[PDB]
RNA sequence: GGAUUAAGUGUAAUCCUCUGAAGGUGGUCUCGAGCCCUAGACAGCCGGGAUGUUGGCUUAGAAGCAGCCAUCAUUUAAAGA
């Protein structure tokens, strides 16, 4: 489903747990994950639209893998040129790139965490954003 | 050697090794005599001296005895006080302190609460002030530290018990205020 | 054991596998560790295992102070770095008291010639400055190698100096 | 003349004979090596140990610090996912 959580907001159950709760999402996980890509950006609302698999696995969104490695490198463009500019693009954790492939992972066909992550680093390179 | 001059408000005047202080507060004295050294004398101001000695040996003296002055000139003046609490687990301890050193009169009761009470010493010219409450303070303090010293502490130390362990009964009374 | 009237050599020649037989066969595994093969040679980092001493370890001196040495070398990830080498080989052959030869000491028995000893145990010898054995990789660490060797030494009876690369 | 030693080490050439091998000491003296310093060191010393965010994954947990991936951005005098 979907809510509208503030940036750097979790677990309450009134809000957060409930909702999503007996879908099948697990809390605990979201809460951190959530509030963790949310740190760099505090205090605004992003509209989560999680999405739960049987496996009652979930990803969610601010959509695109461009558009999350800039959100994620906080910088709104890509490098003019992706392999000499870096720095000046930007950089992102590698935790993030994990964050990324996971939340995109719905969307990928990549046969572990590995691949995908590599997958979006793919993108990533293009863009001049360094890992 | 060396020359310490210090201070007004108090005097010196030491003879034949014997050394003193003077006031306001009481005066302390420290013979200082050892190996050939002058132990020093007060030279119309204040004293300091030097023996034509050899290097370390004499050296670690003559350096000692500095130490030992300076602090017998602040013991004179302002005196020395070490300050602490006392105060631990269930029941409290009593710590009172009575004329003398001796058994049944410096303080200490129930340590966790046990019988028979365990105090001694004080030294020769200190003051054991008590708590400002009930028991949650004490002040020990006189011109010499060096009796002032292991009063508080030989205070602090007769806490320590070497038994259990120190963690898990963390009683006694300490001076962490120097 | 111990190894007292074994390690010093008071005698002359042979390992001579035409006059012996019945030798132990040495507890000493293989005398090539790491990745063999690819030459270990282009490194940083060099090497240790100076003797500083006389002589003759056993086999039970080496086999358990080497391979002991390896064990905390597997740190760098079981095949990923470094070849091991050991030098010298426990030929020569030690014989110990079986009551026929002389008398007294060992290498003496009862008698006056006859029983030498029975043949029990080889060790090879070294001399004041030779290198026990050796090998080392680029820096993997402060020095996980020099860390081997620490425990490699402490068992032989010789003071070994770790001798820096 | 000079220096070391604080253990009564030692005051024991050789050796059945004089043991000592792979306990401790910021007591003090002497010698060497590395790094840091007036773009100010140590104390060097004193005081302090930002927001998204518990980064993504993994995991019972995994919150800077088991492991894998990423290592961006913000606010900054400054502060690493």
């Amino acid at each position: 489903l979907y809510l509208r959580a503030v940036g750097g907001e979790v677990g309450a159950s009134a809000a957060l747990a409930p909702k999503i709760g007996p879908l099948g999402l697990s809390p605990k996980k979201v809460g951190e994950d959530i509030a963790k890509a949310t740190k760099e950006f505090k205090g605004i609302k992003v509209t989560v639209q999680l999405k739960i698999q049987n496996r009652q696995a979930a990803a969610s969104v601010v959509p695109s893998a461009s558009s999350l490695v800039i959100t994620a490198l906080k910088e709104p463009p890509r490098d003019r040129k992706k392999d000499k500019n870096v720095k000046h693009s930007g950089n992102i954790q590698l935790d993030e790139i994990i964050e990324i492939a996971r939340q995109m992972r719905d969307k990928s066909f990549g046969r572990t965490l590995a691949s995908v992550t590599k997958e979006i680093l793919g993108t990533a390179q293009s863009v001049g954003c360094r890992v | 050697e060396q020359q310490i001059e210090v201070p007004e408000g108090v005097t010196v005047s030491i003879k034949s090794r014997i050394v003193k202080v003077v006031g306001p507060r009481g005066t302390l004295t420290k013979n200082l005599k050892h190996i050939d050294v002058t132990f020093t004398k007060v030279n119309n101001q204040l004293i300091k001296v030097a023996v034509h000695n050899g290097g370390r040996k004499h050296v670690a003296a003559l350096r000692t005895v500095k130490s030992l002055v300076d602090n017998m000139i602040t013991g004179v003046t302002k005196g020395y006080k070490y300050k602490m609490r006392y105060v631990y687990a269930h029941f409290p301890i009593n710590v009172n302190i009575v004329e003398k050193d001796g058994a049944k009169f410096i303080e200490v009761r129930n340590f966790l609460g046990d019988k028979k009470i365990r105090n001694v010493p004080v030294r020769d010219g200190v003051t054991i002030e008590f708590s400002t409450n009930v028991k949650d303070e004490i002040v020990l303090s006189g011109n010499s530290v060096e009796d002032v010293s292991q009063n508080a502490a030989d205070l602090q130390q007769i806490c320590r018990v070497r038994n259990k362990d120190i963690r898990k009964f963390l009683d006694g009374i300490y001076v962490s205020h120097k | 054991r111990p190894a007292r009237c074994y390690r010093y050599q008071k005698n002359k020649p042979y390992p001579k596998s035409r006059y012996n037989r019945a030798v132990p066969d040495s507890k000493i595994r293989i005398y090539d560790l790491g990745k063999k093969k690819a030459t270990v040679d282009e490194f940083p980092l060099c090497v240790h295992l100076v003797s500083n001493e006389l002589e003759q370890l056993s086999s039970e001196a080496l086999e358990a102070a080497r391979i002991c040495a390896n064990k905390y070398m597997t740190t760098v990830s079981g095949r990923d770095a470094f070849h091991l080498r050991v030098r010298v080989h426990p030929f020569h052959v030690l014989r110990i008291n079986k009551m026929l030869s002389c008398a007294g000491a060992d290498r003496l028995q009862q008698g006056m010639r006859g029983a030498w000893g029975k043949p029990h145990g080889l060790a090879a010898r070294v001399d004041i400055g030779q290198i026990i054995f050796s090998v080392r990789t680029k820096d993997s660490n402060k020095d996980v190698v020099v860390e081997g060797l620490r425990r490699a030494r402490y068992k032989f009876p010789g003071q070994q100096k770790i001798i820096l690369s």
